[PDB]
């Protein structure tokens, strides 16, 4: 439309004929996108097998005029354009793009219609479509958890990869050497047999049939290697509970094999407690002795106590099974009905009864919990089986006939399995999927302990100390057992049986959101393994340091119950290293995490101005408390607000209308009355005083007197944002391709980048520097600029976006401000650190953000009448003619308060000839002199780069022109 | 209906900057034979993006355009409409859209030589040339593609080469069988392999320079040979990795195939190892730091070797090239950057290297190809490795004199620390002066060796340094 509106009266822009065809043509392509709107989101292409894609429509009738349509792709487990197609005029259309193999795929069309990228068209989705198996997989199986269970075993438990390339068959893990193949349908190995204390490197990769895809790395420690005691020095005790006689016993070489209990009834179940020291007994009738010792001897008798049953227990149940939780202090019960076995938990007075789990015929032999990592184990003659404490989630870990008595270690995480009928070793995980033999000494035994490395297998009049090598007719000692008759439990004495303990914590995700006097950070917790439970406690209390490095001093502050941390009294601009752990009961500390670069803001009433998408707009400061909500009420989904003078502000909203609103009295104030459609952005220049914004519609730059509203066509084309320097008249302007500066004259015209597309972009009049996002192919890409080396500061990877104008420069600080195109977040970035993205949380009144600013603390300056130019005295406009042809128009040239440049438009009328002119001087030259003593039309435009003085228009009589030549 | 047909090709001239381009082919829709030829205007708009790159009207009966000035790894949209040109009338409309990647794509162009000529044979057209007419036979056949010079070994043993727009030129005549041949484009040597016919049969390996070829017959130079014995085959000359492979077998055992070389700058023997012995050895991508080689084992299979790791890499090629048999895949095959080629039952197989599938399939006489060449992209060094260096330095090193002569060593230049390629075309001229004397002037690699000097006294040498680009641009 610039060079269909080209004429030679107006040159080189006729403004109002390129405002009226681009107009037009935007008229155009929004009456055809509407005309077809329905035909395209009907029809829904189709696939065919080179891999073809049929749609059922036609290409327009001006199909040059138009941008490409794209063919977009879509993983069926965002829309991606397709790079290599082939489409006719019926758009059977032929893919020729190397697609992922075994990969399902969808696919659309996007119809866009002209240059406004507003007006697309997506067609529906393809029915989805698998790229047929061949070759190596391209995606390492990516790891979930990797740890080491114990000094001599190794977990891992993963998941497939994003492209396997074909159908799975096998993983192969190696570590470093060990090499093992696991089938399909397993993602969890644990290895054995390892040494002690020093760490492996795991390396595992995906098979299919075609072949081997890439290697995942992985370093990992084991457990350190625990100190063996000797049977010289062997300082503990053991509990063994017969079924009629229970004794404690000294594994001392000096030891005392003495009474504790004699119960003449059989006692079918007992639970044991460690802080408590008391031994819950619960015989073959059901009723329950609760009897308390004190290191294997009587401070207490035995108490019956009662439980209550309630309107859960319809009938009746007889109790069978006891076990006692250490952490949350309740005990758990397996009852029997007198026609099914039903688990229900209880409290230590046995009135807060509720059900687990299911009924089921077959019988628990015991009953046993891990507190700590948060499991309820029945073992039944079927079945090993395995719940959580609340009863959420039931799993089966092992069926064989017949099984013996278990032992569960909780920072081992292998439950230990002995049956008597085998006479062989059984390791379980417990997932349930990991059954692993070892040897045994050969003998039948009820029950075992185990002691670290050792073993004690009870005899019927001694005990047996082997370390599963070593034979049991020599044991390294014996204590004798001569008065038990037969040994079904023995409960070995060490605070390691019970323990509160996780051992194991390291936090991460560190994340400080800072103020000028304040910070609050926030850090994730150390994730739970798959071996415990959501109801394992890991209750801690994390350590936070300060290393200020102006001082170089560490403050370390302990006891913080929370992730949670609102930190106080920090000096306003000053550089920090902040370090978190997290310790546990016992007092055993994680370590380190790596320190972030945080600096404070300085010092000031700092307030961020957030605008919601209702129109709700609340000032806050930068840490986003303090609230105060404002009394005006913007309309739906705008932008940043513009302000003009103190009183009166200027904004646009989501569908490109344009707003002014006069936020002290509503009454007066707007000069124009209708919202203005089509506008991108809106900027102020406070030097000239007028507002400059961007008209979509006509691709142009409106210039708008604020207290007349007088609009000025300006000659800035396909620009969606602005940022004027004051200090020199220079707009600076931002297409969805390149961003560049407009002058006073065309040889100030200087392009800075060319080309995804500018987000947003802001301009830096102090420093000299310019800043711009480029919105790319999901990764925002920020740069830097002189005004006069171009750079990439930071480029973020991910699906979300900013916002279209949003990009914001915070002075104070030095940094910039996005918000995100979800409207709960905003992405900081500093200058001097350009690595460290911060990330703002948007407060709640306003849940959806749509606008983001930083208020100045001074005011804004007012307008400036050094910048305005004269008005030309029309008597000083002298139409004096020289010798020869030198017929020429001269006037007192229009100075402005500072001394500014003043250039001049003239325009003549001969009557029906039109002459224009741009000028420098005061003074033209008129050419085409019709000689036959015409009254002349003079008008004279005084201008400077910042605004427009008035038109003087004068009527001159010609001089009579004798010489025609 | 006729498909539109776009392949891009990367074209580099040496001292010049590759430039990228797009040929487009699209034949013309079926008119009636009661009509005539009708002159169809096609409009392209080549789109970047968003925005228009270029646009051009052209008067075609059939559709053969070229875009130049792509750049590459970049998403274009080419929008072609086709219309009748005297009425206005819509024959058709295309829309062909195109990432660029020019490692991965040619045009499918192979260089063809019969008993009587050399000619090109387009494989979209299905169009046969004639480069240039023998008056006997071609044996073996290799190019230099920045200046489209040919140079073959004809069978009367001699050495010719061809530019456009002249005669062949007589370049060598050699006096025993020629078993390979092989040009590094960069330093302009050709290297051939000569039959030993001595009672362990032996194949030298002799080298000549273009650059030193002003119009009349040059000799070869011995360079390297092969222990006794053994004999070589199918000579493949890497620039850019200084190496010279070839394979080496025993006489009586041609099925022992091992990857045997030299280094291109020291000498030195260079070994690459196989899983299994070979038959035979084709070149391969020729891209810098991604150099392939198809070879092929005793079992009649191929592996796409990667020479810098040194070991077969699965492609999805190549079960479909081990499903033709074993003599179509040892017989003639040949790769540019876009295609593969292979001769299977009179029909030529071009198996495109990027979608990894069969894409062209022409069909021939039985003896139209006796020897496959294809358009290989040569990658050029950049414009200040290739030329005269800037900075003079002490390239002149004395050795250790004795009192009757002293050994000057000549060696071989590269231009700075960021050009690791060798200057093509190395020539010192010097003055032997009593510190003229003598004049030289010698090229790179050999010595001077300085005889009648008196004992006791000293001697200067000086010396300008020529090469063979700046006597082309006339540079000082
Ligand atoms: C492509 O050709 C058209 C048509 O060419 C005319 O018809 C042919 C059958 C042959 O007889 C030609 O010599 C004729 O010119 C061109 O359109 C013509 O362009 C000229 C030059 O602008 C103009 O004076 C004529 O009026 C046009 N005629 C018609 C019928 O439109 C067209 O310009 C050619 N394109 C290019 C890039 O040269
Ligand atoms: C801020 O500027 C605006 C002009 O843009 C002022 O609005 C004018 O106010 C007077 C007095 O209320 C009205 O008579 C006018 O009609 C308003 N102008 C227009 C164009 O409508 C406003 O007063 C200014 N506020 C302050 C505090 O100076
Ligand atoms: C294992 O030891 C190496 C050797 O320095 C070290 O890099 C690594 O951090 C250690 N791994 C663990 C899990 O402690
Ligand atoms: C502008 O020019 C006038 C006239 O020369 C002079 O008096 C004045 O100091 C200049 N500067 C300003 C800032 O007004
Ligand atoms: C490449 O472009 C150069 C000019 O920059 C030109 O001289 C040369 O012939 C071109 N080569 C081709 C035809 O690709
Ligand atoms: C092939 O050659 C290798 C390398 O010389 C040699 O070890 C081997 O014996 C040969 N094999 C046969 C069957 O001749
Ligand atoms: C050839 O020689 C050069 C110069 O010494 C050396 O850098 C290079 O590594 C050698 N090439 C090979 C493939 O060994
Ligand atoms: C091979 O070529 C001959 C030529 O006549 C033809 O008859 C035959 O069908 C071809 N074989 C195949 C498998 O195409
Ligand atoms: C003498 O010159 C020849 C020819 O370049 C060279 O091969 C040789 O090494 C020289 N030096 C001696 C014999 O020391
Ligand atoms: C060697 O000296 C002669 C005699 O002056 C001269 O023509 C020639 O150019 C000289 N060579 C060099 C490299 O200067």
């Amino acid at each position: 439309c610039q060079e269909a509106c080209l004429s030679l009266q107006f040159y080189p822009y006729d403004m109002p004929c390129i405002g009226a065809c681009e107009m037009a043509q935007r008229d155009y392509w929004h009456l055809q996108r509407l005309a077809i709107s329905h035909l395209v989101e009907r029809t829904q292409p189709q696939l065919e097998r080179p891999l073809t894609i049929r749609w059922a429509m036609h290409f327009p009738e001006h199909y040059l005029a138009s941008r490409p349509f794209n063919i977009q792709y879509q993983f069926v487990d965002a829309w991606f354009n397709l790079a290599d197609y082939d489409c006719d005029e019926y758009y059977v259309c032929e893919i020729l793009e190397a697609l992922i193999p075994y990969t399902q795929y969808r696919f659309r069309f996007e119809l866009p219609f002209g240059e406004n990228r507003d007006e697309v068209l997506y067609s529906p989705a393809t029915p989805a479509y698998q790229t047929p198996p061949e070759g190596a997989p391209i995606s390492a199986p990516v790891i979930e958890h990797l740890m080491g269970l114990d000094d001599s075993h190794l977990a891992v438990h993963w998941h497939p990869g994003r492209f396997t390339n074909g159908p799975i068959e096998g993983y192969r893990l190696r570590l470093s050497t060990s090499e093992q193949l696991v089938p399909a349908g397993r993602g969890s190995y644990i290895f054995s047999q390892l040494q002690a204390g020093t760490n492996y490197t795991l390396a595992l990769s995906m098979i299919n049939k075609q072949g081997e895809g890439p290697v995942a790395k992985g370093f990992v420690q084991t457990h350190s290697a625990r100190n063996e005691k000797p049977a010289k020095d062997l300082t503990e005790s053991v509990l063994l509970v017969g079924r009629r006689a229970v004794m404690w016993q000294s594994l001392e070489p000096a030891g005392e094999n003495s009474m504790i209990y004699q119960s003449q009834e059989e006692l079918a179940d007992i639970a044991w407690s460690k802080r408590e020291q008391q031994l819950w007994l619960l015989n073959v009738h059901g009723e329950l002795r609760s009897l308390k010792f004190e290191s294997g001897q009587m401070v207490s008798p035995a108490q019956q106590l009662k439980l209550d049953l309630g309107n859960i227990s319809s009938g009746r149940w007889v109790p069978r099974r006891l076990s006692f939780d250490w952490l949350h202090h309740r005990l758990y019960f397996a009852m029997e009905s007198p026609e099914s076995f039903q688990i229900i938990s209880t409290d230590l007075l046995g009135e807060s009864a509720q059900k687990v789990g299911e009924s089921f015929d077959l019988p628990v032999e015991q009953l046993e919990v891990d507190a700590l990592n948060g499991w309820i184990f029945w073992r039944n003659e079927e079945s090993l089986w395995r719940q959580d404490l609340h009863g959420r989630m039931i799993h089966r870990l092992l069926r064989i006939r017949q099984p013996g008595w278990f032992l569960v270690q909780p920072q081992h995480f292998i439950i230990h399995l002995m049956l008597p009928q085998e006479g062989k070793f059984l390791e379980i995980s417990y997932d349930g999927g990991f059954k692993h033999p070892l040897p045994l000494p050969p003998p039948h035994w009820q029950s075992f302990a185990l002691l670290g490395r050792s073993l004690l297998l009870p005899d019927s009049g001694q005990l047996i100390l082997v370390e599963q090598q070593g034979q049991a007719a020599s044991p390294s000692a014996s204590w004798p057992l001569k008065n038990l008759p037969d040994c079904w439990a023995v409960i070995l004495l060490v605070p390691e049986s019970q323990p509160l303990t996780s051992a194991g914590g390291k936090p991460h995700s560190l994340k400080a959101l800072l103020g000028a006097q304040a910070a609050k950070i926030s850090w994730k917790e150390p994730e739970r393994n798959p071996y415990q439970s959501a109801d394992a406690a890991r209750s801690w209390s994390y350590e936070l340091e300060v290393l200020d490095v102006a001082s170089q001093s560490a403050f370390s502050i302990r006891n913080i119950r929370g992730p949670i941390f609102g930190l106080q009294r920090l000096q306003p601009d000053n550089l920090y290293q902040l370090r978190v752990r997290a310790i546990n009961v016992d007092g055993e500390p994680g370590e380190w995490t790596e320190p972030l670069a945080a600096r404070t803001w300085p010092l000031g009433p700092h307030r961020l101005r957030w605008a919601s998408r209702q129109g709700s707009v609340i000032h806050t400061n930068e840490l986003g408390e303090g609230l105060e909500v404002q009394q005006e009420q913007l309309e739906r989904l705008p932008g940043p607000m513009t302000m003009v003078n103190e009183s009166v502000g200027y904004y646009v909203t989501g569908d490109g209308l344009l707003h002014c609103i006069n936020l002290v009295h509503s009454q007066w104030g707007c000069p124009i009355s209708e919202p203005l459609q089509h506008v991108g952005s809106v900027t102020y220049d406070w030097r000239g005083g007028r507002v400059y914004w961007t008209d979509l519609a006509r691709n142009c730059v409106v210039r708008m007197d604020p207290w007349s509203g007088s609009r000025e066509l300006l000659p800035v084309f396909e620009a969606n944002f602005l940022a004027l320097d004051p200090r020199q008249g220079h707009l600076y302007y931002a297409t969805s391709s390149q961003l560049s500066r407009h002058g006073s004259t065309p040889d100030e015209a200087v392009t800075y980048y060319r080309v995804g597309s500018i987000a947003s972009f802001v301009l830096d009049t102090q420093q000299d520097q310019l800043f711009w996002l480029v919105k790319g192919s999901g990764a925002l890409r920020l740069y830097r600029a002189p005004l006069t080396s171009l750079q990439m500061i930071q480029q973020i990877k991910g699906v979300f976006q900013a916002v279209p104008d949003s990009l914001q420069l915070l002075r104070p600080l030095g940094a910039l401000l996005w918000l995100e195109r979800s409207g709960r977040r905003a992405r900081l970035v500093r200058l001097a650190a350009p690595l460290d993205v911060m990330e703002l949380p948007t407060p709640d009144q306003a849940s959806p953000a749509s606008a983001l600013q930083l208020l100045d603390p001074q005011p804004l300056p007012p307008r400036d009448e050094g910048v305005i130019p004269m008005t030309v005295l029309p008597d000083s406009v002298r139409l004096d003619d020289g010798h020869w042809d030198d017929f020429h128009v001269r006037w007192q040239p229009s100075t402005s308060g500072g001394n500014h440049s003043v250039s001049y438009r003239l325009l003549l009328e001969f009557g029906q000839r039109l002459q224009t002119l741009d000028l420098s001087t005061p003074f033209a030259r008129l050419t085409q002199l019709p000689q036959a003593q015409l009254q002349l039309k003079i008008s004279i435009t005084p201008r400077t780069a910042w605004r427009s003085g008035d038109t003087t228009r004068v009527q001159l009589t010609t001089p009579p022109v004798a010489p025609s030549q | 209906p006729r498909r539109l047909r776009v392949f891009v090709e990367r074209l580099a001239t040496a001292l010049q900057e590759a430039n990228v381009s797009a040929v487009l082919r699209w034949d013309a829709p079926e008119q009636g034979q009661e009509a005539p030829m009708q002159a169809l205007e096609y409009h392209i708009s080549c789109w970047v993006g968003s925005e228009l790159h270029e646009e051009l009207r052209l008067n075609q009966s059939a559709l053969e355009a070229r875009v130049e000035h792509l750049q590459p790894d970049q998403t274009y949209h080419f929008q072609v409409e086709a219309r009748v040109a005297a009425t206005g009338a819509a024959a058709g409309a295309a829309s062909h859209a195109l990432h660029v990647a020019p490692e991965v794509q040619a045009v499918p162009r192979v260089l063809y030589a019969n008993a009587e000529f050399i000619g090109e044979l387009d494989l979209d057209t299905r169009n046969r040339r004639r480069l240039v007419h023998t008056a006997s036979p071609v044996e073996h056949l290799v190019g230099i593609e920045g200046e489209q010079r040919l140079l073959w070994v004809n069978e009367h043993v001699e050495l010719l080469t061809h530019v456009p727009g002249s005669a062949p030129a007589k370049l060598a005549r050699m006096r025993a069988e020629v078993l390979a041949l092989a040009v590094d484009w960069i330093q302009r040597i050709v290297y051939w392999a000569e039959l030993d016919a001595t009672a362990p049969q032996a194949a030298i390996i002799y080298r000549l320079d273009l650059c030193n070829f002003e119009g009349k017959i040059l000799q070869g130079e011995r360079v390297w040979s092969t222990p006794r014995g053994r004999l070589l085959k199918d000579l493949v000359a890497l620039p850019q990795a200084q190496s010279l492979i070839w394979l080496e077998y025993e006489q009586g055992s041609p099925r022992n195939g091992s990857l045997r070389g030299r280094n291109l700058t020291d000498g030195s023997e260079l070994e690459w190892a196989t899983v299994q012995p070979l038959i035979r050895l084709h070149a391969g991508s020729l891209e810098p730091g991604s150099e392939t080689l198809n070879l092929v084992d005793n079992q009649g299979k191929l592996c796409v070797y990667d020479v810098a790791r040194q070991l077969c890499t699965a492609s999805a090629l190549r079960a479909q090239l081990n499903l033709l048999g074993e003599d179509s895949i040892a017989g003639q095959l040949a790769q540019d950057s876009g295609y593969l080629y292979a001769v299977k039952n009179w029909s030529i197989r071009a198996y495109g290297r990027r979608r990894q599938q069969l894409e062209y399939t022409v069909e021939l006489e039985p003896e139209e190809v006796r020897l496959l060449q294809a358009h290989n992209y040569q990658a050029y060094p950049p414009k200040n490795c290739l030329l005269l260096p800037s900075s003079g330095g002490s390239l002149l090193k004395a050795t250790d004199c004795e009192e009757q002569r002293c050994l000057l060593n000549l060696p071989m230049i590269t231009a700075s620390e960021d050009c690791p390629l060798p200057i093509p075309g190395v020539r010192y001229q010097l003055n032997l002066t009593l510190a003229p004397l003598g004049q030289w002037l010698l090229g790179a690699g050999e010595s001077l060796n300085l005889t009648d000097l008196l004992p006791f006294t000293r001697y200067r040498v000086s010396g300008i340094l020529s090469s063979f680009y700046q006597k082309k641009l006339a540079l000082p």
